[PDB]
């Protein structure tokens, strides 16, 4: 019964004012002791350049007015309070979307008799970190937390940090993303001198074995067959029908890949680089594979191929190592001579690229 | 006379010196036992892509307090009243495991005094919870997920949790159609925290349920298995027609779309990977290495003895292969026969592999 | 200005407490008579298995405490109130989405001098009825909507119909979805005995035009193509194209089709069965095609084509009617016989589905 | 002295005795006037494939009650003041057209009291409502919108609307872009309702709207015109190449796409049809009757002496065709005529159903 | 102790009343000074033309009836309040989507003992800017936002600009948008002569890269090969698959253009005329390619080609440069120089088109 009339004595609403901060000897900060502890890291849309988690922010300070004798009522050191009614400092996120910055259940409040408090509640945030997307999917990234109210300034309070680094006790594994590291940092501004912040930094890993398997290898595969048409024959009549799907299948991974990652114009990923760069030299494979086709489609009555052709064909000839050749036979073979050509710069350049890589 | 009357009389003496914020027990080491149970109305969804699971539930709460208590012979014999859960005391029942959600109650129902200071609550919620997904064995999946209540700031010493039904109700659950309730238990824990030194105790529900497979087995894996008996037969195509590396590319584009497209229905973790992504996989290898090998083999047969040469060996060699093969220069001859003896080979590799991988699980 | 003496009179905090409900002579039941009016069927997600609907719920019942002598208040036989300060049963959906249970703009309430009260409110309510999908589009759905207290229970109140038929007369044509009974049931429970509801259980039928015209014509169109590719010559090299489009296109609509439905995996309609025996049919007849065209393509050299063909098929000719026969001549006339025989067998089954249909 | 303390006396002294909840007459038999109005401020959205219409609109009503009076020169010449909308009678004005939405205002702007009674009132609001939408002549359309607005418990003896301007206000309209205001006119009407006895009168707003075509003219119809241009031309395509059927079932299946993509924008309304679906059916229907002629003549070309015969009267027929064709032991020839022959007739049949289809409009 | 005090003296409310604005000789207007300080600019959806920012408007005022004697206080020069019991002026946008105007968290109220107010309230708004298309991407969009109250006139209050353009201190950088300019003007009315409003004139421009590798190099890539189909020869049958997939990739993205701008009819964007003009140009194409492929299958037999072609193709030979021509041979040469004819007027209008978009 005592609960009552102890708690009925502090919250008096003439005793107790909720709208003023406590002070005392000549308007002395109020310490704000706050730590936070994650739960999960609920996602990360790259898209939209989004965070979401749920912690719990444990405060604590000191307040002179919500004191009493413990032995007068009943030896009591301890009790419960609602945390609409008591004063409370403001503090929340600045980076914030959705526009929402204070905490959701706004729980209950221990109360010891020195007058220290010691308040926790959970929250669900969405913070918002910006994507550094070169490595894609092998990426690290970082995302910022701030921490900071905003009625008060530094003249009134001042914020400080119980442990340099943020708990993971109750945290429960993610899946995709992996934590590193979770540094904490105080910061202040010496030209405005009323500017207190805390800033935890999430340092995130991905594992890249789903996106490996869903882009990376059917990528590459596919990319696999662009210096393989000169290896075959114009009489198929295929070149084009193969070329075609490639280039088209190509467009296709690009465009996905374009839409998974943010619209940042800031950087590109090595990926798309890589296919669009690939795509460019398909449409030059097609276009000098149109070129061999009609010189190969060519007749004797058409067409007389003087000089210049006979001489420099069946004498680059051996600089290839390829060998030794009825005026179509000879039409077909000078296709033949210059697709093996093509087909051995290209490897080279293909080679080329995949050191330009590393 | 009027019940009525009576029960204003009644209402207004018990709510003269009451506070909500104050505990209701008598001697501070007593505790109050709060029963506490649910009662599922249907299960919504259940969101691989993001891992979420969202619930209506009919949560349950009853305890007993020592100042709403009254005698009935003197008020005309009422002994049940209701009142609203606004103004009496009610404890603070929160699940750690949210996602996108409120954390608490927020209907706020009325309740039920029962003239011996028992109380009973029965606000309905809709709960967004998070609960790890497993992706093996799709869509023949089993799902099991959590949902942990429990208090917030107080101890085992001031309140303790008591199960009522060690199964989870299910009297006016809602078939959802693809989903079903294998079973559901509910399970007593405690543990301890780093901010504290007390031990806080704490229920945690386990759902079990089941996928009915019938769907995604007749729309998604039965074509993908019908366009893979084609992945080995474009060998007992010939070379003359050109219709060889059409079908080739056809069905190498068609199963990268079909896994690209499956991707967008299962998480992107990392741990696990299913079985048919796996299975999709190795078909689009030795698809696209069919389609090396067979511009390999066009390139052959189109050959000629004026521009290409040196049959030296190769005429001993096959000529010795053909009667093994049950088959009896010419570039044609030596080119159906290797087409025949890849041919055999991927026959089996096909048949091997999508054998040896489905059968740990059956 | 005697309405303001009045209405001042019976709400007076004092007089009349709003949290308890009006008994007497011994807990008597308070009746509530209560009927529905439809105004329009806004909406019917299948995928969801929701119904968007606006409703007019008039409820009716008694107050004992709500009366008054008309000749002394100036001969005043009705009265407006406001809805929040009165007394009222809470009457809401069960079966809700949204979480969303009670009304939306609580309206005023008429008062007589007898002490009845009559109070419809408006809303838009979001029901949940499950979706019986076995003939789509010709389909009659069924959704339900229940109605019943959740504060009180039957021995406090018991509900009441007025009309066993929802009423119509406000109601605009929906252009979709058309409405064939609107029944209205009470429901109780002997084993509990503390369970009253009440269940509108409106069934609507599709009007199928719109589905029919951009789904079946095109699909029964395209499918009508399996069945002739056995009717084109080998020598075209182009059944492959043909066979290979069919079975894409077909895929194509069975993956819109099962999107455009729900995901209830406890039945399959129609389309989606038939489109997967056909597509199951078309490979079949690509397989078959392949080996009609190897065995054309063949040469004298490379096969000998020894007895067992020449007769089987020379002989197996006239049992088709088809008549009548330079090796590789007798090889073609092979393949055009096969493919004649598979025809035939083909045309007969796709006959044989369509009678299974009916 | 001060304007604003002579203005704290005035409005202390006449909420001292009122009643939000009671109407404002003095004779019970009187009637109040509640003159109403719009403004559009713009046209947020019309979605077709909901049936819905989202509006920005600034109500406007007033009225004049008795209570709300007083003497300007008793309080230093003051005739207009402003309060609250939330401590004064407000009346019920609803829209019965809702569709996800609020059904009233509850931005709660304030009020402007002018010294005689008169009571002026502008809340904004975004109403949402519900038109049915007529789609034949796409895009060319004239949309025709309604809104209903009216009393609620309040019949014509207690209040009686009043139009103040018979069209909308569009001073501050916000061209949206697409959708053009034609006009926009106001009705008054009466109605009796089932509920009661007496009359309920209630306001029509009817907008008549246009769309600006030039978009999907410039990225819908030109391609589905241009790829019908290839329907016909099939024919004018040897047989020798192998590159028909191609043609043709590139085609089909673009139109294909096409249908099934408009299908998106616009209602699932079965009373009528568009006008390009039914253009864009009809050719889908040709093009695969193409596709079976040509593969009938594909299998006639390819045919030879030995395997096939039977030339027994086409000689005669075919030999007396050609002349009237203009086209002066051999079956390419009447392959080459049978496609000529049906090449004119599709040509007639297309130009004929285009034409025929979209000359009534016009 | 004292700013209970003095905060329960202020506020009384006897003493002070909201709903009404402070005035004294002779109803006197009550300047309101504001000034806007952004934060970042979220989003911009064109589809939908709206822009999404975070901001921060300071405003201030002067009330006489705020004021005290510091001395006497304590020597308190300044205080907090609450900005809901106070007074102040109502201040939104007017071009807002979502309907919602007023500002989120309604924040503290700094006062001094002058009377002086100044209030900044933090904010979340969905502005409404028309998008002008026409050099997409590379293009300078111009969001405009409106400021002005919605409950008081010009005879009452007269709102001023304390700087005339937006500050940017705090602005951290977007990615793809890149401001320029924030120019901030006052705007009066002279025929309604109650119309104060001021307008924030944000000017942006894109950064073009992502937009350009993701859709410009594929469609200039893809349309290079339009005019190239007439180079390929007729005797390999495969003309129409290239154009084909060249017209249908062209629809594609055109339709994908279109899908990312919004549906304005007011004004058309290059790249989609660009498009819809080679697309143009490749149906002519493959129109007089078939009549090209037909005019080569002809055989001597069936068409006798009488004088006309003769001389008039052997002729215009020469003017071609083309040189140098057994029927079927003849047949096939004409085909060969009308194709390399129609070959030369396209690369010809190619040209001319890349000349008219300069
Ligand atoms: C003060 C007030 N409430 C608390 C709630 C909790 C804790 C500490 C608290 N301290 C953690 C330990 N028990 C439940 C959670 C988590
Ligand atoms: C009393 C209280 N509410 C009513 C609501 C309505 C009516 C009569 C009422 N009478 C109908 C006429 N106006 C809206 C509906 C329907
Ligand atoms: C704290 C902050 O705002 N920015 C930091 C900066 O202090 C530091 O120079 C740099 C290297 O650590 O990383 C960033
Ligand atoms: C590894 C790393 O870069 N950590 C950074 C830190 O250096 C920086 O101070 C802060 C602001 O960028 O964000 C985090
Ligand atoms: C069938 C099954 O595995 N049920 C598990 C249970 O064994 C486990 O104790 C609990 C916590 O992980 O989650 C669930
Ligand atoms: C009312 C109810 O809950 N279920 C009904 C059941 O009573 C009835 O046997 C059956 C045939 O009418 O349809 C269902
Ligand atoms: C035609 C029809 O089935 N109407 C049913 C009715 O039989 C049943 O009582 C109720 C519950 O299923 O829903 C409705
Ligand atoms: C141009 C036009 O048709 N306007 C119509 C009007 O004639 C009709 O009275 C009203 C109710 O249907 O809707 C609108
Ligand atoms: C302020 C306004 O409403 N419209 C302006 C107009 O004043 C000005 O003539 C023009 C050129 O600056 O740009 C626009
Ligand atoms: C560069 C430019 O056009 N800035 C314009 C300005 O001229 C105009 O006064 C206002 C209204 O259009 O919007 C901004």
């Amino acid at each position: 019964d005592t609960e009552e009339r102890l708690v009925e004595h502090l919250l008096d609403p003439s005793r107790y004012n909720k709208l003023i901060r406590p002070a005392t000897n000549g308007s002395e900060l109020v310490t704000v002791q706050l730590m936070v502890s994650l739960a999960q890291l609920i996602s990360v849309h790259e898209r939209e350049q989004i965070m979401t988690t749920n912690v719990w922010l444990t405060q604590e300070w000191e307040d002179y007015r919500l004191t009493w004798k413990p032995e007068e009522f009943d030896n009591m050191k301890k009790v419960r309070l609602p945390s609409k009614h008591i004063w409370l400092p403001d503090v929340v996120l600045y980076n914030n979307a959705d526009g929402m910055y204070e905490v959701s259940f706004y729980s209950n409040a221990v109360v010891s008799y020195d007058g220290s408090i010691f308040w926790l509640p959970p929250a669900i945030y969405k913070s918002a970190c910006k994507i550094e997307v070169k490595h894609f999917p092998f990426d690290q990234q970082n995302c910022t937390m701030k921490f900071r109210s905003w009625t008060y300034d530094r003249t009134e309070i001042d914020l400080v940090l119980k442990s340099e680094v943020a708990s993971l006790d109750d945290f429960t594994p993610s899946g995709e993303w992996d934590i590193v590291a979770l540094p904490g940092r105080r910061n202040e501004n010496p030209d405005d001198s009323t500017y207190v912040d805390i800033t935890y930094d999430f340092i995130i890993r991905r594992k890249p074995l789903f996106y490996t398997i869903n882009l990376i290898i059917p990528c590459v595969l596919i990319t696999s067959l662009a210096i393989l048409v000169f290896y075959l024959p114009s009489d198929c009549g295929e070149k084009m029908t193969l070329c075609i799907s490639v280039l088209l299948a190509l467009t296709v991974f690009l465009l996905l890949i374009s839409k998974i990652v943010p619209p940042t114009s800031l950087d590109v990923p090595l990926v798309g680089k890589y296919l669009m760069f690939t795509m460019v030299l398909v449409t030059f494979s097609i276009v000098t594979s149109v070129c061999v086709l009609n010189v190969h489609h060519r007749s004797p009555t058409t067409h007389t191929m003087a000089p210049w052709v006979k001489v420099v064909f069946l004498e680059k000839l051996p600089a290839l190592l390829f060998m030794q050749q009825s005026v179509s036979e000879d039409w077909k073979y000078v296709a033949m001579v210059i697709d093996r050509l093509f087909l051995w710069i290209f490897v080279f350049v293909c080679v080329f690229g995949t050191i330009g890589m590393f | 006379e009027t019940r009525a009357h009576a029960e204003e009389r009644l209402l207004k003496k018990l709510f003269s010196g009451y506070n909500k914020w104050s505990r209701p027990v008598a001697n501070i080491s007593d505790v109050v036992l709060v029963r506490f149970g649910l009662s599922i109305a249907q299960l919504i969804d259940v969101d691989e892509k993001n891992q979420m699971m969202t619930t209506n539930v009919w949560v349950k709460q009853e305890w007993h307090d020592y100042k709403l208590r009254w005698d009935p012979a003197d008020y005309e014999n009422v002994t049940s009243i209701r009142i609203p859960s606004e103004l009496i005391w009610r404890p603070d029942i929160v699940l750690y495991n949210n996602a996108d959600g409120d954390f608490a109650v927020t209907h706020l129902t009325k309740a039920h005094l029962f003239h011996d200071g028992r109380v009973q609550w029965t606000p309905p919620a809709i709960y967004k919870s998070s609960c790890s997904i497993d992706v093996t064995f799709f869509p023949f999946d089993q799902q099991n997920c959590t949902m942990k209540f429990g208090s917030w700031t107080y101890d085992k010493a001031k309140i303790d949790l008591v199960n009522m039904h060690s199964r989870v109700d299910q009297l006016d659950f809602w078939e959802s159609g693809e989903w079903v309730i294998v079973d559901a238990v509910g399970t007593y824990n405690t543990r301890k925290y780093e901010c504290c030194a007390e031990i806080y105790p704490d229920i945690t529900y386990a759902f079990v349920i089941r996928r009915l497979p019938l769907f995604y087995t007749i729309n998604l894996i039965i074509p993908c298995l019908l366009i893979s008996c084609l992945t080995v037969l474009v060998f007992y195509l010939p070379s003359e027609c050109g219709e060889k590396i059409t079908l080739c590319i056809s069905v190498l584009l068609s199963l990268t779309v079909f896994l690209l497209l499956i991707t967008e229905i299962i998480p992107s973790t990392s741990l696990v990977i299913p079985l048919i992504g796996e299975y999709l996989l190795f078909t689009m290898i030795f698809v696209t290495l069919s389609i090396v090998i067979t511009v390999f083999v066009l390139n052959v047969h189109h050959r000629s003895p004026r521009t290409h040469t040196m049959p030296t060996w190769v005429r001993r060699v096959f000529l010795d292969i053909v009667p093994r093969l049950l088959l009896m220069e010419d570039w044609k001859y030596v080119a159906m026969v290797i087409d025949r003896i890849f041919l055999w080979m991927f026959i089996i590799v096909c048949l091997l592999g999508t054998v040896g991988l489905f059968l740990p699980p059956w």
